[PDB]
């Protein structure tokens, strides 16, 4: 508390706090400066990818009325929020997209992490693709998606020892496998994929990230699950394998779902 | 209350012996009745003192549970569990999360607890001490027969027999009386006996010989007095009470910490309700404003800082043990740095305690014996022939003796049998003469005639060492006027020579000197008696003179007096170079009083009383203007006749005071009168007589050896040696904690600003948060700790002796010239240093932090997990999070590295980190230990659950470094303006 | 290649091995300081 001084102390911060915020800044920009527009510097965290789904599920749960209709507009919403995304009217010209291989087919490398060349080129999904999947109002369709990661090939696991789906259509070389499971099989699981099978296409990957690749589409797995019991809450591990796959105690999403479906009604 | 104990006593040994037997319906010479005994004992109660409403142990620890930032604490737990509630309640999230967050914020109170009940802990064992002076038993008569009794069964009006060796067992009025002394050091704190008649002496109760007085014990002969005053009514009986039942009252230093706490909670809720505007201006309920407001507790709140404080105060207090010097109270650290002055005690603070040989005349020369305790003056002579029959009398005309063995002990140390003055002579030839025994040995004693009561002189015949004699040697001392008045001739450097009226002059100016010296004096004559009148055999009558006492041959004189212990008048000095006023305060006699002040420096070489003045100009006192006098000397019989107002005055108008012959009662009202003016004020003492004072004091000093019990157990501290010199130290130590106290509140509060700023700007920005509850905690109650502690060893930045003590009112411990370099300046540098690892850590793992704004919603959201990042990558809701708690530990990481810089730098407030030096080896070792902490909280495995700390790559260490190196130079920077330009602007804006 | 796996792997057991390591050494140091005398 001083008079006729104050203007010593405003004065002061004004070009202190002004040297100080010209410094922080200063320190940013310059560690801005020494990262790639392209790919991170760290990827460890990302570092087995997370499987990730569109029923925005309230804590791992869609509890839901068959006999209201409003009683699931929400998951709805979610779906549609992820659906509209895969429109075919959108996926338009031969620019950026590419009709691919309508069977999974390999890897498709497009050069370096570079703008060397314009934005690299990707792959078509159709969300036809997804036959089956207003969605099941009795019964839901879930849809499932694999985590973007920058130059990560998901690698599937070879046919070598016992695997739990048992070689049943096994596209060893180029598919990575989603099983869904909860003993307490009161389900019925169905599969809606690319080409028909119940995995990732590895014709998507590596993924290029945003800044070489806006626009891109990544693949989907609907799982409907038409199952033959009702009124429960039904504890399900939707779950990705594969060599590049792992699973955590803690990260319950770390490569797989929980989900927690009642059709109560 | 304990105001009418303040006032003197008032009494009846003006009565006659019969009046007073009328007064208490008791027979003087058969005593009271054991039936009028008994009912008399039913009607007043008992001999006995009655203890004081002492404060029980509960609300000892309790009062303490709220020492400011505890309360806020439990504000805090318990709105922590205003989360549980909800939370366990309505969405059960399972978890020990605000359960034992709210926990730890409580129970830091409860074992914290200890460290303020360490600091205002309470040795109140007064009463007790005083209770141990009454004897168990007394002698009383009852029915003409005498009988020993329990004390307690005394009563006023019986008649009461004591005899050397015992207790006064109550007031006595003195009725009967056979060669009595007594010792009244209770009262007086003087030692040396006095004597008991049933002569009233004197109109003043506490100096006629008619009364003795409980708290004090009969050293030789026998008396019979009858009981005026039992138990609480007793002259000492109302000191217990007075000295007992005091309100101890507010330290320095409490009052400061206090004082902070109110600055502190001043900005803990002028922030913690802004950010409850502020958040509602931008879309926040009284659900979410409200829940941020109570949020901005902690981060204001230091809760390591009540812990720092008393360890610090608790190692300083451990170095002054280490310099015989004893603390009873922690806050009792601080108080002889702030006092302005000092009212000592005279004998046994000041001073020995022991009648020493002072001066000598002889060879018509003044000489100046050593006084002090390791004699650490000079020889002053050893050649004279005189000098030797001086010795020789002072040897053998002296009846002393060392008691049983003590050849280990020095001399001036060890336990006389006998009086004072002869004690003084046996100690004084002892030690530069050697053995004493030795010449009472070489020269028999065959007669003599003890100090008589009218002879005023002693004398003794002795057979002569020397065989070419082995004739008799007559050897006498006394009275110097009446050594004199019986001589005819004067030993001048070894010949005998007419006693010229010439001579009977330097003598009396000798005589008067050294008496004006303050000095006791005696006089010393020998005679060589004529071998043709006395036989090798020939009798001699002590009863009869049955030779010579007259026409003698003196030769010498000699001076001795109660001296000051060695370091005094320099540890005096001492303290009046700190701008320290000393004020003696003895109930000893003025003349006595004076000639020490002076000795020790309290009166200064040229200063005057009035008196002094009226005696040189030799014109009335009436007629000398009192303010040409800066020295004064008030006698306790005038103080008592004073307002407090006059009081007052005398303390304002004077610089050199003495106050004199001043009873216990009086002592305090001078303390009292020189707090009235502010200061704070040490009381040095070492007697039961300075209880009341020591007690009131802002700290009392008490003596550790010769200390009474009850001066010991009144005091805040103790000094173990009876080094003065200490109390020195001790203001120096008080001086030196107090400024390294605000160092450790200014490193402490500096990282409040980068632990408070994270959770604003998440809230402001609408980022993820960059530090947590848990991780602010491992700064305050584990990083910051060894550091803030080691400011304590800290030195002085320049001559703090050389200073002024400080206002206490104006110059405060915490100022806002602080809290502006804590928190608008060096904390605002470490909040930056901070935020910058978070943006690397995120930056790093793919979020820029433009696209950072506005994302803590999805990123929060528990449900996503698919956060997309800037570069298109997709985050689970773990992954994410262990990237932001890796933000928390870096953060973490980051205010250590600037700590580094703020303990540098609070190292000093004025110097040079480059002429203060880095010696302080804790300080360093706070550095070394603090970095090995934080890796440990980082890289060790489990700390990523226990409390969510996430390993660091080697890169992140250094994020923080430009910030902490930037503080150093701009501190460094500043000070150095400080330093060219004293005067003004940067000092009065930011010097502490 | 195809086989790029170190861009997604970090040794923290080595990281945690060398800041226990050094902490201890820190630790240890501060003690030679402050035990100079006492
Ligand atoms: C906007 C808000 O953000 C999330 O919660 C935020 C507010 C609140 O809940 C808490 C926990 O209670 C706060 C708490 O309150 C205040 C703090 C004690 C505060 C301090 C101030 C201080 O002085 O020392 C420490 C800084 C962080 C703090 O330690 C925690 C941190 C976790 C958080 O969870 C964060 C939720 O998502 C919530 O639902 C949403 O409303
Ligand atoms: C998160 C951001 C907004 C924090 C910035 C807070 C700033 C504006 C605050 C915090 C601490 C404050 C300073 C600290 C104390 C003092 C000393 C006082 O006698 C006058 C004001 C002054 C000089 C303050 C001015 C404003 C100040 C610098
Ligand atoms: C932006 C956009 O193309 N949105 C469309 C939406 O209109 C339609 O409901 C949905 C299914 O046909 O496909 C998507
Ligand atoms: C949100 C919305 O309007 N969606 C419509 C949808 O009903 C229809 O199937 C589609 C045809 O492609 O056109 C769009
Ligand atoms: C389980 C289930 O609902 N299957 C249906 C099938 O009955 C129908 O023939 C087809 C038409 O598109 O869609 C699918
Ligand atoms: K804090
Ligand atoms: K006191
Ligand atoms: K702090
Ligand atoms: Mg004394």
């Amino acid at each position: 508390r001083t008079g006729s001084s104050w203007f010593k102390i405003f004065l002061f911060y004004l070009i202190f706090y002004g040297c100080l915020a010209g410094i922080f800044i200063g320190t940013i920009q310059v560690l801005l400066l020494t990262l790639s527009d392209f790919e991170p510097k760290y990827q460890d965290r990302v570092a087995p990818p997370g499987l990730s789904h569109a029923p925005y599920a309230i804590k791992t749960e869609i509890s839901f009325s068959i006999s209201n209709p409003k009683s699931y507009e929400s998951f709805v919403k979610s779906m549609h929020k992820l659906m509209d995304l895969y429109n075919e009217s959108s996926q338009a010209g031969n620019s950026p997209f590419e009709d691919c291989s309508d069977t999974p087919a390999d890897y498709i490398k497009r050069g370096d992490l570079d703008d060397s060349q314009g934005q690299k080129k990707a792959c078509r999904f159709s969300r036809m693709w997804l036959k089956n999947c207003g969605y099941a109002e009795g019964k839901p369709c879930v849809v499932a998606k694999l985590n973007r990661i920058i130059g990560f090939y998901p690698k599937p696991l070879k046919n070598t020892t016992d695997l739990p789906e048992q070689l049943q259509a096994n596209y060893n070389q180029y598919v990575l496998p989603l099983r869904c499971a909860a003993r307490e099989k009161i389900g019925s699981i169905e599969y809606f994929g690319l080409g028909g099978y119940a995995g990732f296409p590895l014709q998507y990957y590596p993924y290029y990230g945003k800044r070489l690749q806006k626009k891109y589409l990544q693949p989907l797995l609907a799982i409907q699950f038409t199952n033959l019991t009702q009124n429960m809450e039904l504890r399900i591990e939707c779950k990705v394998y594969g060599e590049n796959i792992d699973y955590s105690e803690k990260d319950r999403f770390r490569g797989r779902f929980e989900v927690k479906i009642e059709v109560k009604s | 209350l304990d105001e009418l104990k303040k006032e003197v006593s008032m009494d009846d040994h003006k009565l006659s012996l019969d009046e007073l037997h009328n007064k208490y319906g008791t027979d003087l010479t058969r005593g009271l009745t054991n039936a009028r005994a008994k009912e008399i004992l039913a009607r007043d109660g008992p001999n006995s003192l009655t203890p004081p409403p002492t404060t029980p142990e509960w609300i000892k620890f309790c009062r303490q549970l709220f020492g400011g930032f505890s309360i806020l604490l439990w504000i805090g737990a318990i709105l922590c569990f205003l989360a549980y509630g909800i939370q366990a309640a309505t969405e059960d999230e399972p978890a020990n999360d605000n359960l034992y967050l709210g926990v730890v914020l409580s129970t830091v109170v409860i074992v914290t607890g200890c460290f303020s009940y360490y600091q205002e802990a309470k040795s109140s064992r007064i009463m007790d001490s005083f209770k141990n002076m009454v004897p168990q038993q007394a002698l009383v008569i009852r029915d003409g027969e005498k009988s020993t009794i329990n004390a307690e069964f005394v009563v006023a009006g019986d008649l009461v027999e004591v005899k050397g060796g015992d207790r006064i067992p109550a007031d006595l009025r003195i009725i009967s009386a056979h060669g009595c002394k007594v010792d009244n050091s209770s009262l007086t704190g003087e030692s040396e006996p006095q004597t008991r008649s049933p002569e009233f002496s004197s109109e003043n109760p506490l100096e006629t010989r008619n009364i003795a007085f409980f708290s004090t014990n009969c050293v030789e002969g026998t008396a019979r007095g009858v009981v005026v005053y039992t138990g609480d009514r007793t002259v000492m009986g109302r000191i217990a009470t007075l000295a007992s039942g005091l309100e101890v009252g507010r330290t320095p230093i409490a009052i400061e910490i206090e004082h902070f706490i109110h600055i502190i909670t001043g900005v803990a809720v002028f922030l913690g309700v802004s950010f409850f505007i502020l958040s509602l201006i931008l879309g926040y309920s009284w659900l979410e404003a409200v829940i941020f407001l109570i949020g901005i507790i902690v981060a204001n709140v230091p809760e390591g800082l009540l812990a720092t404080v008393t360890v610090c105060l608790t190692l300083t207090a451990k170095r002054m043990a280490r310099k015989n010097c004893l603390v009873k109270n922690l806050e009792a650290v601080e108080t002889l740095g702030s006092t302005s002055t000092i009212c000592s005690d005279k004998t046994g603070t000041l001073t020995q305690n022991r009648m020493t040989v002072a001066h000598m005349w002889f060879d018509n020369q003044i000489h100046e014996a050593d006084t002090t305790e390791n004699q650490s003056g000079a020889a002053f002579d050893k050649t004279s022939a005189t000098w030797s029959a001086l010795s020789r009398i002072a040897a053998l005309c002296n009846r002393a003796v060392f008691q049983a063995g003590q050849d280990n002990v020095p001399i001036l140390k060890r336990s006389v049998a006998g009086d004072a003055s002869e004690s003084a002579l046996l100690k004084c030839i002892e030690l530069c003469c050697g053995s004493v025994q030795g010449m009472r040995d070489r020269n028999p004693k065959i007669v003599e005639i003890p100090f008589n009561s009218t002879n005023k002189y002693q004398l003794s015949i002795h057979e002569n060492e020397k065989s070419s004699e082995s004739r008799y040697l007559l050897v006498m001392k006394g009275a110097p006027e009446r050594i004199l008045d019986r001589c005819s001739t004067i030993l001048l450097n070894g010949a005998e020579e007419p006693l010229k009226e010439d001579m009977k002059e330097a003598f009396q100016n000798a005589y008067l000197e050294l008496g004006g010296l303050g000095e006791r004096v005696l006089g010393f004559c020998h005679f060589a008696l004529p071998e043709d009148k006395y036989n090798e055999g020939y009798p001699f009558d002590a009863d009869e003179p049955n030779f010579p006492t007259t026409d003698l041959c003196f030769v010498g004189l000699m001076a001795m007096i109660d001296p000051p212990r060695a370091a005094v008048p320099d540890a005096v000095g001492k303290c009046r170079s700190a701008g320290i006023k000393v004020i003696m305060v003895t109930g000893d006699h003025p003349i006595t009083a004076k000639a020490i002040a002076k000795g020790v420096g309290i009166i200064s070489e040229g200063n005057e009383t009035i008196e002094d003045i009226a005696a040189r100009l030799n014109i009335p006192i009436g007629q000398v203007n009192p303010r040409d006098a800066k020295a004064c000397v008030v006698h306790g019989s005038d103080l008592k006749d004073l307002s407090t107002e006059v009081l007052d005055d005398i303390l304002h108008y004077h610089t050199e005071i003495v106050f004199a012959r001043t009873s216990p009662q009086q002592k305090l009202i001078i303390v009292e009168g020189c707090q009235r003016q502010g200061a704070i004020v040490a009381v040095t003492g070492d007697g039961v007589n300075d209880s009341p004072a020591l007690k009131k004091a802002d700290i009392g000093v008490a003596m550790g050896i010769s200390g009474s019990d009850v001066s010991k157990q009144a005091a805040d501290m103790i000094l173990l040696d009876d080094n003065f010199a200490s109390i020195v130290t001790g203001v120096e130590e008080g001086r030196l904690i107090f400024d390294n106290l605000k160092k450790s509140i200014a490193y402490t509060l500096t990282s409040n600003i980068p632990e408070i700023t994270p959770f604003l700007v998440f809230i402001i920005g609408n980022v993820p948060l960059p530090l947590g509850t848990v991780t602010i905690l491992c700064i305050d109650l584990g990083t910051d700790m060894v550091p803030a502690i080691s400011l304590a060893y800290e030195q002085a930045e320049s001559d703090i002796m050389k200073r002024q003590p400080r206002n206490p009112k104006t110059d405060k411990l915490v100022n806002e010239r602080l809290i502006s370099m804590a928190y608008g300046q060096i904390g605002m540098i470490q909040a930056l240093g901070g935020f910058f690892s978070y943006f690397v850590i995120l930056a790093e793992n793919g979020f820029l932090p433009m696209d950072l704004i506005g994302k803590r919603v999805r990123w929060d959201d528990r449900w996503i997990s698919d956060v997309e990042d800037s570069f298109g990558q997709q985050w689970t809701y773990e992954q994410r999070k262990i990237v932001e708690f890796t933000c928390h530990t870096s953060f973490f990481i980051s205010i250590v590295v600037v700590q580094w810089a703020d303990l540098i730098i609070c190292k000093t407030r004025r110097n040079s980190i480059f002429q203060q030096g880095m010696k302080n080896k804790i300080l360093i070792f706070g550095l070394f230990e603090e970095t090995a902490l934080a890796a440990f909280l980082s890289y060790c495995p489990g700390t990523d659950v226990a409390l969510r700390m996430y390993p660091l790559k080697p890169s992140w260490w250094f994020c923080a470094f430009p910030y902490s190196l930037i503080i150093f130079l701009y501190d460094e920077m500043r000070r150095f303006i400080i330093r060219r330009s004293p005067g003004g602007w940067v000092e009065q804006e930011t010097y502490y | 290649g195809p086989d790029n796996d170190e861009r997604f792997t970090y040794d923290y057991y080595r990281l945690r091995v060398v800041g226990l390591i050094v902490a201890a050494v820190l630790c240890v140091i501060g003690i030679i300081i402050l035990l100079a005398g006492k």
